[PDB]
């Protein structure tokens, strides 16, 4: 094809069906947005940590990225441009040619194909009860009022993987170490083990709350 | 409030990694008296010396004497 | 379908078995067969019951692939 640029990320990843305005006020990333608009009109976002100054450190760049498309080009002067995006799936720029500056030539799509729907059904039942038990724990509803009878009505694997891990607030290192593997069910077993760690945190801090209040009235 | 609150939380967090389990020198010394031997008069004398040693704070000059007499007995 | 590189594209299907009654020192390899022999056991109903038992064991074996990840097809 042609020269495809690289645009870095914040601590917040963008997944499929994620409508979130991007903050490109970065002085070396706007030219990458201009090259991306002249580069088959798609934004290449690979996972980075927090916004730093114009010097790309090479170790925050790991092997996996996401795709973003450009749907609304509204010139807003605040540095925040609301872009409706859509990732068909997740892939990256594969092969890495050294700079400076940050530009590399990768190639064709890298994915996994959905096999063995029965374990997908067992997994989606498990994560189904697993999200609806943890929505009873904390305040993170995080959904605007346009879904009040349709919250239960989609059972596809990739979208539920990129919602249950997505609306859950984690440490970000976990949130981007889930990305690099590209098999069916390993990512979902990681999600299972991590919210099993979470419910163990719940039982742990409620058990030590019980013991500290018996310590208080005993003392 | 934050001080004794948080340090009472710390001392309650700290009991979930290792159970004490292993018997202290005294309990281990009592089972050491009970397992090997003993002639029963010497056994009751050793248990009386052990119960005399258990009431004491560590660092006493005669605690050394009682501890030395007991581990020479066992 | 014969490829002239050292790779034979072949698909075979067995019909019955035989015996070995002669050996040929290579080259070339060649062998001789013998007559067919098999017995048909009576009382096939208990045989089909045992077939259903082994198929139920295999059916429980299909869903129990926890370490090699075999499909449910």
């Amino acid at each position: 094809r042609l020269e495809l640029p690289v645009i870095p990320l914040r601590n917040t990843v963008i997944l499929p069906h994620t409508t979130t305005p991007v903050d490109v006020g970065r002085a070396k990333s706007k030219r990458a947005v201009e090259e991306a608009m002249g580069a088959d009109r798609l934004i290449f976002l690979v996972a980075q940590r927090d916004p730093e100054v114009d010097d790309p450190a090479p170790d925050d760049l790991y092997t996996w990225g996401v795709q973003a498309v450009v749907k609304q080009a509204m010139r807003l002067p605040d540095g925040t441009l609301q872009v409706m995006v859509e990732a068909r799936a997740r892939a990256q720029v594969t092969d890495y040619i050294p700079g400076p500056y940050l530009r590399a030539r990768g190639e064709v799509f890298s994915e996994i194909f959905p096999i063995d729907e029965a374990v997908v059904r067992v997994l989606v039942e498990e994560l189904k009860e697993a999200f609806e038990k943890y929505v009873a724990n904390h305040k993170s509803l995080r959904l605007d009022r346009y879904q009040l009878e349709a919250v239960k009505g989609t059972s596809d694997p990739a979208m539920l993987a990129d919602t249950i891990a997505y609306h859950a607030t984690w440490t970000v290192a976990e949130k981007q170490e889930i990305l690099e593997l590209t098999d069916l069910e390993a990512r979902l077993k990681k999600v299972l083990g991590l919210l099993s760690r979470d419910l163990e945190r719940f039982e742990l801090d409620k058990r030590v709350a019980q013991r500290v209040k018996e310590q208080m009235d005993t003392n | 409030q934050r001080e004794y609150y948080l340090r009472e939380q710390m001392k309650a967090i700290q009991k979930e990694l290792g159970g004490e389990d292993g018997l202290s020198d005294l309990e281990a010394l009592r089972k050491k008296i009970e397992e090997v031997g003993m002639p029963e008069a010497v056994k009751t004398k050793a248990l009386k010396e052990l119960d005399r040693l258990e009431r004491m704070q560590q660092g006493s000059p005669e605690a050394t004497v009682a501890r030395t007499y007991l581990d020479w007995l066992t």
